[PDB]
């Protein structure tokens, strides 16, 4: 039983680490995709409902 | 559409294509003229009699 949790616990350590990079990577993207929303309501293609959901 | 382009958010084609649209629409309005013109050679004197 040791044996099996020992292997266990280290493998999700390495998903997680995976994990984190995968959500930082998706990060970027919103603000990006916000950045866009934002800057075409600012020159006056958008509306403010794209913003908000942005 | 131009000072979106500025940054990188707004594709390089869409932008050259707007340019065309705004070169288009200046030479048919120049079209337009030149038949205006066209016909006013033959009125110009001013006077109906």
């Amino acid at each position: 039983s040791v044996v099996q949790t020992v292997r266990s616990s280290f493998n999700n350590i390495n998903a997680s680490i995976s994990s984190i990079n995968a959500y930082k990577q998706a990060v970027v993207s919103a603000q990006s995709s916000l950045d866009a929303m934002e800057a075409g309501y600012s020159v006056g293609t958008r509306t403010i409902v794209d913003v908000l959901d942005a | 559409r131009v000072p979106l382009g500025n940054a990188n958010l707004i594709g390089r084609e869409e932008l050259q294509h707007a340019r065309d649209a705004v070169t288009s629409a200046q030479a048919q309005l120049d079209v337009a003229i030149q038949q205006y013109n066209a016909n006013q050679a033959m009125i110009l004197g001013t006077k109906l009699e």
